Order: C-alpha cells, then structure tokens, then sequence
RNA sequence: AGAUACCGUCGUAGUUCCGACCAUAAACGAUGCCGACCGGCGAUGCGGCGGCGUUAUUCCCAUGACCCGCCGGGCAGCUUCCGGGAAACCAAAGUCUUUGGGUUCCGGGGGGAGUAUGGUUGCAAAGCUGAAACUUAAAGGAAUUGACGGAAGGGCACCACC
C-alpha cells in the first residue's frame, strides 16, 4: 500500500538528486529525502553566559552564534526524536510544529 | 398494538388523508415509520430471509459473534425492499431486517418487450445496478420467459412482480449482501430512467405537507 | 491525434448532459456531426443547435434538453445488412420501445427505423437513447 | 531465502554447470 | 405509458427537475419542490396562487440549485430581466 | 480488445493465437508433452498387473494409511 | 475526590428547574425542600443533591447556567434583548462611500444622493499576508 | 419583485445597506457568487451589487410567505452575530428559532427531543451553519441562506448575497426580510415606514451591554 | 556460546581520467504514447499582455525590483458526493454492462523457474529469447478488529518507585 503520496521525499520532476551523508551515521540519503534542521545556537547555553559577561574585557559584548545545518537519515532522525510517527490524517499536515 | 405516529408524514398516513404511498414516492419523502408500509401494502407484503451470516470481531478474549440477516420483502405486484440488520442473536437480526426492508421498499417501473398489449410483464429498459464488485444487469425479455437468473436476484425479481427478465451478473456474486444489494440497486433505477414516455412536462401537484398544512397544526404538537 | 471527429463531438455532448449543462460547444464541425444532430433533433432528444462559421472547420453550439440518456459512437464504422440490424439494436439499445442506431446509408445518415422502411442497410455511425 | 540471494545461488549453480559441461568439449 | 388499448398502466408518474429535466427517484431525499409566492402587482400582497419549482438532489449537491431557481423565477417574470 | 481497426483482423487473431499458450488447460491439451507423459497414454481406463501392495500415509491432518497397489 | 455523579447533578438540575421559587442560598432550608418535593431513599444522596442545588443557585445569582432554564429566560435575554436606542447607528449624517460603490449606485437609479461623501481611493494596492 | 414599482428598491433601503455595509463583501470569492458582484475594489474587497441582493431578498420573502403554516419555517444561526436577529425574526414572522448549537440529527433522528421537521430552512451563514444544510440533504428541505462572496452554495437553494460577517449587516438583512415577509403577507402597509427599528436585530459585544448599563445612569 | 556479522585500526581490486566493452536497477509516478471532454481555489516556474502605486539608473525616457490581474505551456499542491474503484485512494486510476477515439507492449491460480534445453550476444561476468515433467488449494491484494513490538506519546498503583 502506497503510504505517502510524495513517497516520503520532495522530487516531482527530477528522477535523481545527489546523496548527502547523514550527520549522525554516515548513511547516504537523497538530499530531498533527508530530514534537515538549521540549528542557530549560542556558543554558551545559560550557566556560562553569566560568567563570560562578567569576565569579558569588552563593553556589553553580544556573543557569537554557531550555525550548523544537520542532515539526518529517516532512521537516525526518528531514533534521535527529531521527527516522529503520526496518524494517517495528521501525516498530511506539512505545517512545522510551533 | 395501537400504532402512534411520531413523524409528520406518518400522522397523515394514519388519518387516511394521504391515501396511497404512490403519493409519498411522488415527492421523494423519507419513510422512517415502519407502519406506513404495514398500512398501505400490509396484506400484499411477504418476507424471505435471504441469508443469516455470522460476522465476528476479534476481542481480548475470543470472538464477538453477531449475526447479519438479509431480508428481501415485497408485494408480488409493484414494490420490493431489501433490509440488512446485524445483531447478537438471530431473531433480533431477522426482525430488524424485516423493518429496515419495509422502510426501504421502492416501486419498480415495469414495461413491455415489443408488443404492448395487456399488463406489463418485464423491466422497461436495460438497467445495471451495483455495490462492491457485483455488477448486475436486468434486461427486458418476452412474455412467459420467466426470470432467467441466479437464485438470489430471481427471489427479489419474483418479489418485484416482474414475471420475465434476463440477468447478467459480474464480479464476486458469492458475497450475497453485494449481489442482493446490486440487483435491488438495478430495480431501484427503473423509475430513475428517463424514457420518452416521461417527456410530457411535469404538472406539480400540491405536497401532502402543503395539502394538509392546516390539519397537521391541530392533529398533533 | 484527433482521428474520429464524430466520436469527439458525441462524447462531448454526453459529458455535458451528465453534468446537466443547458448548451455545449463541439469544436470541429463536420457534415456527419450536423446529420447525426438533426436525426437526434427530429426525435426530440436535443433542441435547435446552430453552427459557427470561422473560415475553417466550424464549431456547433447544441441546446441540450434533459432527454438524452446516452449518445455514443461505434468505431470502426461496421457495415450492417438488414439481417444484422436486429442483432445491433439487441446489444446496443436499452429497449425495443425507444432508442435509435444512426447509420450512413446510400439514401443518407438516418436511424435504424427509417433504414428498415427504405430497405437499405449501411455503415453504423453510432446510437442515442 | 531473500530473492536476490536465491538468484545468486542459481547463478553459482549455473556457473558450476557451465564449468562441468565444458570438460566434454 | 399507454398499453395497446390506451390504459395508463404504470403506478405513479414521477416528478422531473425543472432545471435539468431529469426525473426524481422515490428515494432522492435531497429533492426540493420550492413554492414561490405571487403578488397582486398594484398592492404587493400574497394572492394564494404560487409557482412550484422541483430540483433533484444531484444539482443541490452540485451547488447550482440557487442559479437554477434564479433563472426559473427570471423566466417566470418574478425576478427583473435587468437583475 | 485494444486495436479496434476495421482492417486489424490478422493483428486481433495472431495476438489471441499467441496469448492462448498462456492458458494452462489449452497448452496441456494442445502440446504432445502432457499426453506422451500420461501413463494411460490418453485413455479413460488401462489394465495392469499388481506387483506389490503399498500402504500410503494420508497427506496429513486426517492420518490413516490408504491401501493402494503399485501396478 | 468530591466530584458529583450524574445521578446527583440530573436530580439537582430538575429540582431547581421545576421548584426554583421554593429554593434559596442556605443549604439547610433547601435540604428540607429536597425532602418534600422529591422522594430520595438515601440521606447521603439527599445532602449531595441539596448541596449541588445550593451551588447552582449561587451560579444562577451570578448569571444564566448552560444546563437549566428560568421562567422568563430571564428579564435580560427576554426583556433587555428588546433594547432600542434613541437613533439607530444606521441613521448616519455623512456615509463614507467607495468610488466603485458610487459607480454601482450610478448604474442603479440612485446616481445622486445628498448624504454620501465619495472618498479618495485606497492607493498602494497591498491587502494580502506574505507567504510563509 | 421584478419590473414592479410597488416592490422596487427604495431610497431609504439603500442608506440602510450602505450604513450596515451589506454591499461590502469578503476578500475571497466563490465561483458560484461571481454573478452577485458588481466589481472588485483596490485593497482586495468585492462590492456586492445591492439590486441583485434586493431581488434575492424578495424571492426569499416569496418562498417564506408561500409556506402557508408560518410555524414550520425553521430559522437557524450558530454564530453570536445572528443569535439575536433570528430570535426577533421568530417574533415577527412566527417562525421557529434555533439560536446556537444545532444538535446533529434534529431533522433526521426522530427519538431526539428537539426533532424539528420544517418545510423551509433560513440560514445566516452556509459555512458556520454547515450542519443544518447537510441535514437538509437527508430530508427534502429547501434552504434560504444569507451568503457572502466567500460562502459556498453547496445545498443552499436560494442565496442572498450580503456581508453576513459584520454585526450590523446581518441584523439589518434579517430586519429587511422580516419586514418584507410581513409586507407581502399584507400585515403591514408599504407607504409608512415600519414601527420595529432595524437597530433592534443587531448583536452587541458583552463590552457594549455593560457600557450601555454604565451610560444608562 | 560461536560472530567467516553488525563496532573498531589497517587494507588489494575498485572509487578518479582517457579509449573500448557491458546493457542491467525498487531504470518507480511500481501508472505506455497521441487526442477530446468533465468542478473549484491558492501558489509557483517560463514567455507574453494590461493596470493604481513604491523603488534604482536621476535628468526623464525605457528597462530592471516589487504590487494587482489576464493568457498559454510546465513541476506540483489543497478542496469536492464529477465520476471511478476490492478498497487504499485517483481531476485521472473519470467520461465502462448506458460496455467501440487511435495505437504499441504485455498478464492468465501458486510453485517448479526465469530453471533445463537449443539459438544468439559478450573477452569474461553475464544479457536477450525460454519450456516441460512434476507438485499444490490456495498464494496474493486492500481494508477492519484484536494480540504483540526491543516504535512514539499519555495516565495510574507503596501487590511500583521516591
């Protein structure tokens, strides 16, 4: 039985896209197939920003950010709880969760 | 014993103010009282249990066996019904499928093969009906042909007051519910077929909800 | 490509009838399309149609009633003797009381009933009931 | 038995049959 | 629906949609015979005589039921030709 | 059919002829393999001489020993 | 876990709905009302019903409750719902009107009114929400 | 209704539509509602043609006055906006009001206590009141519906093109059609204006009820 | 336990380029191609057409960037009692017992078997073509209910924990 209409990927008029290597494993995943996050992240979380602000040389120093783009295989993504199994009606919602 | 009508239409039927269900079927009125058909065609209505079918749902502990009863009803002169009722015991299933059949009775238009003399004997045109995979085709036949058919639609067409008919089923007819429904869908579509007989532009007679709109206000709440 | 023009036209007015449209545009006008339609008109199945001359193959607008159950083509145009015409009206028409099988004879494009009168068989074009 | 490895075993078996039929030629 | 003698032989003559001219089955429960009240043209009051338009379920679920009644009332002199 | 041409009689016929060999009942009755292989040689009955009496085990669910004869 | 069951609430609603005027806010008086106007076989259930009755009576003092009806229904939804102002919000001196609403009034009989201020049109044709 | 001076659209009725804003339709458009629109504005709003609004109001009024029993014309609104207007329409016309929470199977299930069985539904919004429309499919019930440019005409059998969103425009359309059915019954004369005020039918914000209670003293 | 596995450190053929072979993939949209007809809506890509207004070349022209629509062709999307279908689902998988627009390939219960054998192509690996004897009452498709999970989430208990 055809589960997903798009087939779980995002090529409609190609027939081939290039494989990315999954960041967690090294699995080769079609680019369109891969579950992609763009993690902007402060180099220090919450406990260390308290300390840097006080031990900074500079005057109200804005801290730099660490811009990763994570590519996951479907198996890695579900195991690491990035994506998740949904009900057959709720599968069709392409809205990203708030 | 004494029937008490709850719907608007049932109240008219009981008081002898709509005097034949021909008048109900003219306005496509949903019959939901069982005793409307027991009132009009009451003596010419005969019941044959087509099949008792045990169905089961798998539960924590064993199966929950309920019984599906197909009842074909109809007077051997114009009307057929087909009622399907699933229940825990067999007597409740049969009785419920008799009621659902009565509610569901339709009039069959019946025409002529070639020569148009006497009373009508056959289906007026080739009419297919279906549900599931089962496609049933009913074909007009000459007088005295009988109902050339499988024993299930033969049993409904007898009940429809059709003397003569050629059939031609298709798909999994072994599943009786589909086959009985498909042949009932086929005779349903006789008064839903626009022949040249039915071209004379419609004269809209007054509804029974309009003809007796002043009576219904006082007769009940 | 477009090969049977009569086929395109008959299916077009069939799909328009099924929807419940009051008139339909059938894009290529032949002579055979007009004859078929006139035969359907004379038996009251369609209203007064009209052809639209652009200096090409014309278009026809047909005023549909709700009388036409189905309007079909038979492809290819099989060649029907008077003996065979009963076996075509047995397996291509619903009843023996109504419905017609239009066939091109040497006399002209006409229904099976006029073909029987004139004692002239011909090639089947299609049917309507 | 996976249908791919069935197809691999039938190839090896054929490849041994072509090896044993050749030795009479 | 005469026989050879002339006797009307079928047991009821079914209504037929005023929009599409397609007959309305005994169990087309989405049908609607709508009565439109008439007017004494000098007064603007209900006469007692009324125009009756039937519509089959098929057109009602098709969403064309209002435009059908609009044409039928305009084609009856109820709605202005201007509109 | 799929080719509804007025002059498609050899395409319609030769196609049926070719596809009729995928019918199992036809191929059996229209090759010489099923008949040359048949012990009776395409007869209703046949006489043979009993050489031993055999006890054949019933396939399973129902487990009895069916008294056949090797002929 | 002091949640009232359906037997308590149904009884307590019907007791208010039919005998509203006999009740009050005191528990102990309408305890004895519930004794008279109903045949309750338990003392505990009698108290439960009397208790929820009093709770619903305090709720009715605030405003109307979703699962009960009061005789007029109730001097606000009946009487005050017949509110009429001095002059209607429709009866406006200067009615602002779009140039294209002026056009469809011009293609009506009403091409010239006295009390219609035809406005300047909305420049910068930008009326949608951006995508994503 | 058409080509009659008696039932022609009057001058005061245009000012009641322009103040209410019944001409002022939604941003979006249904293909079934292109025939009840003059033109589109700059700043994506569709202008409803009030002449065609008026003809559909009369045709609806005809449909209601044709129903000889005034009781069995069931008048329905779910949204707060209509709940007052439809309840005052019952007072006037002698109709049956269902203001808020239309219980499914009130036309289809007999054994339900609120089993109504009308001859004609009147509906404030085909979208909000989708469940009455759908049960009108299962019992032969012609349906008048106050429709917007956005509204779908699924199972609505005569559409009155309006603003059915705004507080004033709804109550005014209910007032107009209540006054028209009582005119066409011959209850009220047409020369004089009507005693009942069009402002009566308007739903008010519960802010405005306590604002009037404050401004009454 | 074994671990000619999964894990790890190395690591030849290969992986890269040129010249010749090879001709197969879940080579998939598991959906042949051409043509007509049959709902709606918002997008988007390309080209053209029209239209208030912002903006750059400032010195305006006309071009770009936007905005608002129209048309055609394209990858798609959402919605719908068109209609179809065993159903999942499908604006095509519709216009089908009311069966015929044109045309090519191809299937005929499950195995045996893509096997044997002959032919043919290839350096080879292997490709294309391709049975039968025999064996068997099911194999299978879609969906439903349960049970189960080393899948996700929620709830409860001192016969759980803190």
């Amino acid at each position: 039985t055809k589960k997903r209409r798009n087939n779980g990927r995002a090529k409609k008029g190609r027939g081939h896209v290039q494989p990315i290597r999954c960041t967690n494993c090294a699995c080769c995943v079609p680019k369109d197939k891969a579950i992609k996050k763009f993690v902007i992240r402060n180099i220090v979380e919450a406990a260390a920003v308290r300390d840097i602000s006080e031990v900074s040389v500079f005057d109200a120093y804005v801290l730099p950010k660490l811009y990763v783009k994570l590519h996951y295989c479907v198996s890695c993504a579900i195991h690491s709880k990035v994506v998740r199994n949904r009900s057959r009606e709720a599968r069709k919602d392409r809205t990203p969760p708030p | 014993k004494e029937w008490l009508p709850v719907t608007k239409l049932g109240r008219l039927v009981k008081d002898m103010k709509i005097k034949s269900l021909e008048e109900i079927y003219l306005f496509s009125l949903p019959i939901k009282e069982s005793e409307i058909i027991d009132f009009c065609l009451g003596a010419a209505l005969k019941d044959e249990v087509l099949k008792i079918m045990p169905v089961q749902k798998q539960t924590r502990a064993g199966q929950r066996t309920r019984f599906k009863a197909f009842v074909a009803i109809g007077d051997y002169n114009g009307h057929v019904g087909l009622g399907l009722k699933c229940s825990k015991e067999v007597a409740t299933a049969i009785r419920g499928a008799i009621i659902l059949a009565k509610l569901s009775i339709v009039p069959v238009r019946r025409g002529y093969w070639g020569n148009k003399i006497g009373k009508p004997h056959t289906v007026p045109c080739k009419v297919t009906g279906r549900c599931g995979s089962v496609l049933v085709r009913l074909i007009p036949a000459p007088r005295g042909t009988g109902i050339v058919s499988a024993p299930v639609p033969k049993k409904l067409l007898l009940m429809a007051g059709i003397d003569d008919c050629y059939t031609s089923a298709r798909g999994c007819t072994a599943t009786l519910g589909n086959f009985a429904k498909a042949t009932f869908d086929a005779i349903s579509k006789t008064y839903s077929y626009l022949t040249p007989d039915l071209w004379k532009e419609t004269v809209f007679t007054k509804s029974p909800y309009q003809e007796f709109t002043n009576h219904l206000m006082k007769t009940h709440t | 490509v477009r090969m049977n023009v009569l086929a395109d036209a008959l299916k077009s007015i069939n799909n328009a009838e099924k929807r419940g449209k009051r008139q339909v545009l059938i894009r290529p006008c032949s002579k055979v399309i007009v004859r078929f339609l006139t035969v359907m008109m004379k038996h009251g199945y369609i209203g007064e149609f009209e052809i639209i001359d652009d200096h090409r193959a014309g278009k026809i607008v047909v005023n549909l009633t709700g009388r036409l159950n189905k309007c079909g083509v038979i492809s290819p145009r099989f060649d029907v003797q008077l003996k065979d015409l009963e076996k075509w009206q047995n397996n291509l028409l619903p009843s023996r009381q109504f419905g017609f099988i239009v066939l091109t004879t040497s006399a002209g494009i006409m229904d099976h009933e006029e073909a029987r009168r004139k004692h002239t068989g011909g090639k089947i074009l299609g049917f309507f009931f | 038995m996976r249908a791919k490895w069935r197809k691999k075993r039938m190839r090896r078996l054929k490849r041994k049959r072509r090896k044993m039929r050749q030795r009479s030629k | 629906m005469q026989s050879n003698a002339g006797e009307f032989v079928d047991l009821y003559v079914p209504r037929k949609c005023s929009a599409s001219n397609r007959i309305i089955g005994a169990k087309d429960h989405a049908s609607i015979p709508m009565n439109v009240a008439e007017v004494d043209k000098v007064t603007g009051r209900f006469n007692g005589q009324s125009k009756t338009y039937a519509i089959c379920g098929a057109i009602r679920r098709m969403g064309e039921s209002d435009d059908s009644i609009l044409r039928l009332a305009k084609s009856h002199g109820i709605v202005s030709q201007n509109f | 059919g799929k080719c509804r041409g007025l002059r498609t009689a050899r395409k319609l016929r030769s196609h049926r002829r070719d596809q009729k060999w995928h019918d199992k009942q036809y191929k059996k009755a229209h090759l010489g393999t099923a008949l040359k292989a048949n012990p009776f040689g395409g007869a209703s009955h046949a006489k043979g001489i009993v050489l031993e009496k055999v006890g054949v085990e019933a396939k399973q669910p129902n487990s009895a020993i069916r008294k056949c004869v090797r002929v | 876990g002091r949640v009232r069951t359906k037997t308590v609430k149904k009884a307590a609603r019907v007791i208010i709905e039919k005998y509203y005027t006999r009740l009050g806010n005191d528990f102990h008086t309408n305890k004895r009302v519930c004794e008279e106007i109903a045949i309750i076989p338990s003392k505990k259930l009698r108290n439960k019903i009397a208790g929820y009755v009093t709770h619903l009576m305090k709720r009715i003092q605030r405003g109307p409750v979703r699962g009960i009806s009061i005789k007029l229904q109730e001097e606000e939804r009946e009487r005050r719902d017949n509110y009429v102002p001095e002059v209607s919000a429709l009866d406006q001196e200067i009615i602002e009107v779009d140039p294209d609403t002026k056009e469809m009034l011009k293609l009506l009989d009403f091409g010239s009114l006295s009390n219609l201020q035809v406005t300047q049109p909305t420049v910068g044709m930008n009326f949608k929400t951006p995508r994503g | 209704s058409g080509a009659l001076d008696v039932l022609q659209m009057k001058e005061e009725d245009v000012l009641k539509f322009l103040a209410a804003g019944t001409h002022l339709g939604g941003t979006n458009l249904d293909f079934q509602m292109e025939q009840y629109i003059y033109k589109r504005k700059s700043d994506g709003i569709y202008i409803i043609n009030l002449k065609r609004t008026w003809e559909k109001l009369l045709l609806a009024a005809r449909a209601i006055v044709a129903i000889e029993n005034p009781a069995d014309v069931s008048v329905i609104s779910s949204r707060n906006t209509g709940q007052r207007a439809v309840l005052k329409f019952a007072a006037a016309t002698g109709a049956t009001p269902i203001a808020g929470r239309f219980t499914p199977g009130t036309f289809t299930n007999q054994i339900q206590a609120a089993f109504r069985e009308p001859r004609l539904l009147v509906v404030t919004d085909p979208q909000a009141d989708h469940q009455p429309l759908m049960e009108a499919s299962y019992v032969n019930l012609p349906t008048i519906a106050l429709c917007n440019t956005d509204s779908p005409l699924h199972y609505v059998d005569i559409a009155i093109p309006c603003n059915n969103k705004g507080a004033h425009s709804v109550g005014l359309m209910w007032w107009m059609l209540a006054q028209e059915v009582l005119r066409m019954r011959g209850t009220i004369s047409r020369e004089h204006p009507w005693e009942v005020m069009p402002d009566l039918y308007f739903y008010r914000d519960p802010e405005e009820i306590e604002k009037e209670e404050q401004a009454a003293a």
